[PDB]
RNA sequence: GAACUGAAGAGUUUGAUCAUGGCUCAGAUUGAACGCUGGCGGCAGGCCUAACACAUGCAAGUCGAGCGGAUGAAGGGAGCUUGCUCCUGGAUUCAGCGGCGGACGGGUGAGUAAUGCCUAGGAAUCUGCCUGGUAGUGGGGGAUAACGUCCGGAAACGGGCGCUAAUACCGCAUACGUCCUGAGGGAGAAAGUGGGGGAUCUUCGGACCUCACGCUAUCAGAUGAGCCUAGGUCGGAUUAGCUAGUUGGUGGGGUAAAGGCCUACCAAGGCGACGAUCCGUAACUGGUCUGAGAGGAUGAUCAGUCACACUGGAACUGAGACACGGUCCAGACUCCUACGGGAGGCAGCAGUGGGGAAUAUUGGACAAUGGGCGAAAGCCUGAUCCAGCCAUGCCGCGUGUGUGAAGAAGGUCUUCGGAUUGUAAAGCACUUUAAGUUGGGAGGAAGGGCAGUAAGUUAAUACCUUGCUGUUUUGACGUUACCAACAGAAUAAGCACCGGCUAACUUCGUGCCAGCAGCCGCGGUAAUACGAAGGGUGCAAGCGUUAAUCGGAAUUACUGGGCGUAAAGCGCGCGUAGGUGGUUCAGCAAGUUGGAUGUGAAAUCCCCGGGCUCAACCUGGGAACUGCAUCCAAAACUACUGAGCUA
């Protein structure tokens, strides 16, 4: 960088992608639970983990980690699967 | 062919065109000068010293 | 209202899709003459009912494929 | 640039009046006007259809005192305008304000009015104008300044503009040298020998 | 966001302006919407100093446009009159 | 009322003629270059070549009214004594955290023949700041920079330990809208600052009331972008086959959003002589130059879109970038170095080398219009406004005006008589534009500070917002435009050509030489063609030459040409695609015709006006944009459908 914005922006840019990281990471791990409890064929596991999972996803697109539309997406197709499994 | 300056293609070529040897005290030829030089077979010298150049 | 498209089926080697030639007359811009143009599309047969020869008309969808946008509303003159 | 030098070759060269003197004493004695100039004087040597358009454009040229640039110029604006441009490249030239200045008796000669309007001594509406092209309308009112009306030089002029015919379009106050433009002059106003048709026919080529 | 300013054109030392509506982050004489009159700092004789359209430019202050600082002197001086 | 109105030919094949046919010329234009010459101003333009390499300056910062900390005025004072110390207070200034901006403005045209551009459409999306509604801002928690401390390094600077705030960050509470779920039910937010105050308690620390700014969910609007379809968009066939995620279906994943976008199975499809694939070339458009038009050529300056940022990739942050003065990796090339070890990217504005026939100043100001931040003063701004250079272009004005025959002197030619340069000069008399000097003198300026008053907001003559009033304050250009006075004719004309085409002629030198030349052609002893001199003809602060486009060229002929002998009918059949279709009714409405609606950016071209003393130039309204799409109507012709008739 040439100009101090520039170098406080790198800066900025690093550490935001730090803190952001960690925070996908914890909504990939609650999705994937969900999706190997319901590939395994359990379902009182999928409620659990379903339920587990809603509130984190809906506070991470709130937060503005990921975009709503994505959260909606996602609560849709589980809660779909899932009730396909229970029948 | 004089100047003052480095080695350029205009006196490269100027060279080529004479049959000439290219003498450079204490200058240093470019990137396209040294093009023209390697294209053909020129000879180019560099020094530092004029009793050098007058036992050439 | 919606604006549509009316042409013969060359093909329907596809799968719940058809192939329509649509024909065109224009007027050669620089001689004057009127030649005849064709335009292929691929149109979506939901229920494959369209058959090689059919006169068929259809409109336009949002993409349903690539290379795929038009859908059939009517089959208008059965081929033989 | 503007023309200067001998006034008088140009009238023996195209072989008609062409005023560029006072008109004071005469032309004929004065140059004996019937020969070309220079060495080969006496020959006649007729000659071509493009020297005819030739001349008649470097005639009226040298009545109007225009260089050519400033001619093509006004050539195109009156093809540009409606109605027969071969009358509407006279209109235009009749209207210029050296031109004007000269018919009002102010000048003896063009020379001498585009003397007067460049050297800031002609008002057109009120206020003081110094171009010798400024088109002039219909009803404007060309007079002189204050400073500038004891000139001999317009006394002169006016005396000797009394006798030269009348223009009918244009009106003189002569105790203060005021004058009045009614409109432009139509063709049947100017003399009928100029042969505006050779020169749009030149023109047009 | 979406602003009313002056566009700059004439000549030198002859400044003619136009009132636009133009997105903010464009060039001063780039593209715009729409345009609803001109101002003429020296005018004179028959010239008009300045001209608006009421109509347009009370649309387009009703959908949120921010005039600067001479169109809202200047817009303010046309409804005076 | 107007928006047009418009079209030339000549030279050269022969002893001569008509035709065919090529070559050449007369016109208008350049981002031009060169040669000779050169006074002024206004308005524009100025690396077309090496997307070659770059020394040095500047081109993006702002907010203390978000937050700690350290800098600590004036003062009130206190002591001692001329000055110091101390305290309270504290005005100013910011290295750091944090919020915005940095994705705009600016540059260039390498790549790209179609994920581009142009025209017309549509459906499945997002959109900071901006506008109008709806519902809120309740209560906790753990950190960390700055800082202190300990080492190493030439520096750049780096590392460990401890300590602290926020509109930094994370749970909890609640949800008018919002998410998903089928009703049933479940899920998800925030932040506080600044100016005043009646009554109450409290440390009017404050709570509480009020205003302003701010924050959180959500709807609509505006703006901006993403996505899809149809048509069009250079040359080549001495380029004929191309394609296996390829073409379609299903399940799943992924995106803001449709989709082979991706993946696993199933099928064998998809494109192409209406030119696929391949090769070469090239940003596209409004527009510009020519042309009577139709066309041809072409994308400088101006405006819209696209792509690029030393070369090749990738993502992060963010509403928005795969990021023009940001990050990471690799590469080529320069440099530093103390030899341990790092840095760089002018296709931003000036500037340099280099290449070239060829293209300019290390300028001034943020006064004006814009952009970023701020609440507001205000800060920043090579955008912009202006200056400098260059006849590069367009336009305008000067270099004087009248009289003047001894038709002076000199030159040139001569039939030796004279003619011509020539009213030209001199003489005489006038004028002072531009330039020079002196003195006056607008307009580009809206606003800002302070003070007062009146309305609205409340709960309040508070703060604050808004009208108005008074005072003060602002211009780089700039010695402005413009105006008045003084002096004197004083300070200012060159270039090409003169055999025909094509306006303008003779003498002297030379002798197939020296030379000229666009095409015919000149020059071998009287050369209007070479070189001078007299004279003349065109232009004129310019004039010629070279290079390039259209025209003339009806010489690629759609408008608008030809093929017996000038070039041109395949050696002759048959036949595929294609082009074309004898004659009657009836229908339909693709072509065709008429009308309406929407669109066809602005500028440019054109018409009528208005401002610069005129013009160039600037500008208002109109016309036009000849096209495209959608509706309504008509049925003669062509197309299509049904039924006939026989030439
Ligand atoms: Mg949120
Ligand atoms: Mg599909
Ligand atoms: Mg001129
Ligand atoms: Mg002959
Ligand atoms: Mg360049
Ligand atoms: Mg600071
Ligand atoms: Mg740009
Ligand atoms: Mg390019
Ligand atoms: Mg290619
Ligand atoms: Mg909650
Ligand atoms: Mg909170
Ligand atoms: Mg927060
Ligand atoms: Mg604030
Ligand atoms: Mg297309
Ligand atoms: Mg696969
Ligand atoms: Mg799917
Ligand atoms: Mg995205
Ligand atoms: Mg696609
Ligand atoms: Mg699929
Ligand atoms: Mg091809
Ligand atoms: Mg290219
Ligand atoms: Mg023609
Ligand atoms: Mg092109
Ligand atoms: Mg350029
Ligand atoms: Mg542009
Ligand atoms: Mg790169
Ligand atoms: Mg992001
Ligand atoms: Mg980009
Ligand atoms: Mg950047
Ligand atoms: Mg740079
Ligand atoms: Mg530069
Ligand atoms: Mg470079
Ligand atoms: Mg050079
Ligand atoms: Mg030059
Ligand atoms: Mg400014
Ligand atoms: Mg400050
Ligand atoms: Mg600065
Ligand atoms: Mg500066
Ligand atoms: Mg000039
Ligand atoms: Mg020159
Ligand atoms: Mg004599
Ligand atoms: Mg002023
Ligand atoms: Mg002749
Ligand atoms: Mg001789
Ligand atoms: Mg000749
Ligand atoms: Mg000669
Ligand atoms: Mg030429
Ligand atoms: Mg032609
Ligand atoms: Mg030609
Ligand atoms: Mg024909
Ligand atoms: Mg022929
Ligand atoms: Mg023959
Ligand atoms: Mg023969
Ligand atoms: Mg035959
Ligand atoms: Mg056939
Ligand atoms: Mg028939
Ligand atoms: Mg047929
Ligand atoms: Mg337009
Ligand atoms: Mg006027
Ligand atoms: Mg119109
Ligand atoms: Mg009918």
């Amino acid at each position: 960088a040439n100009t101090p914005s520039a170098k406080k922006r790198a800066k900025q840019a690093e550490k935001r992608r730090s803190h952001n990281a960690s925070l996908r990471s914890m909504v990939r791990t609650y999705i994937k639970n969900v999706v190997k409890a319901i590939d395994a064929k359990d379902l009182e596991k999928a409620q659990a983990a379903f339920t587990a999972a809603v509130p984190v996803i809906d506070r991470m697109a709130d937060k503005g980690i990921i975009h709503k539309n994505k959260a909606a997406r996602h609560k849709s197709r589980l809660s779909g699967h899932i009730k396909a499994l229970s029948t | 062919g004089g100047g003052v300056g480095g080695i350029t293609e205009s006196d490269a070529n100027l060279a080529l065109a004479s049959n000439a040897v290219l003498f450079g005290f204490n200058v240093r030829a470019d990137a396209g000068a040294r093009k023209i030089v390697e294209a053909e077979g020129l000879d180019m010298r560099y020094y530092n010293v004029i009793y050098d150049i007058i036992e050439d | 209202t919606v604006r549509t498209l009316t042409g013969r089926v060359v093909s329907d080697k596809m799968d719940k899709t058809v192939t329509v030639l649509i024909e065109r007359r224009v007027k050669h811009p620089i001689y004057g003459k009127y030649v005849k143009r064709s335009t292929k599309l691929h149109a979506h047969d939901e229920s494959n009912q369209c058959r090689i020869g059919d006169l068929v008309t259809i409109r336009e969808t949002r993409p349903l494929a690539k290379t795929k946008a038009w859908t059939l509303v009517d089959i208008v003159e059965r081929a033989v | 640039a503007r023309y200067i030098g001998p006034k008088c070759k140009l009238s023996r060269r195209e072989g008609t009046d062409l005023f560029l003197k006072s008109g004071a004493r005469a032309l004929d004695s004065k140059c004996k006007a019937e020969n070309v100039p220079g060495q080969h004087g006496q020959r006649r040597g007729r000659l071509s259809d493009y020297g005819l358009q030739l001349r008649e454009k470097q005639k009226v040229r040298r009545i109007y005192g225009v260089l050519e640039r400033q001619f093509r110029g006004y050539y195109q604006e009156a093809s540009r305008r409606k109605g027969s441009t071969g009358e509407n490249l006279l209109q235009l030239l009749e209207c210029r304000l050296d031109n004007v200045v000269y018919r009002m008796g102010f000048g003896s000669t063009r020379s001498e009015s585009r003397q007067l309007v460049s050297h800031k001594a002609i008002t057109v509406n009120g206020q003081t104008v110094n171009i010798p092209s400024y088109q002039v309308k219909a009803g404007d009112v060309v007079a002189v300044r204050e400073k500038s009306k004891n000139q001999l030089r317009i006394a002169q002029a006016l005396e000797l503009c009394g006798q030269r015919g009348r223009v009918e379009w244009v009106e003189v106050d002569l105790d203060k040298k005021a004058g009045t433009f009614k409109s432009a002059p139509a063709r049947s106003d100017l003399s009928a020998d100029i042969n505006e048709n050779l020169i749009v026919e030149l023109y047009s080529k | 966001m979406v602003t009313i300013r002056l566009a700059r054109g004439g000549s030198k030392k002859r400044p003619f302006y136009h009132l636009t509506v133009t997105n903010s982050r464009n060039a001063r004489d780039g593209r715009f919407v729409e345009r609803i009159g001109f101002f003429n700092p020296v005018a004179t004789g028959g010239e008009v100093r300045l001209s608006v359209d009421q109509e347009r430019a009370t649309y387009w202050l009703g959908q949120g446009a921010q005039p600067s600082e001479r169109v809202a002197q200047l817009l303010k001086d046309a409804a005076k009159a």
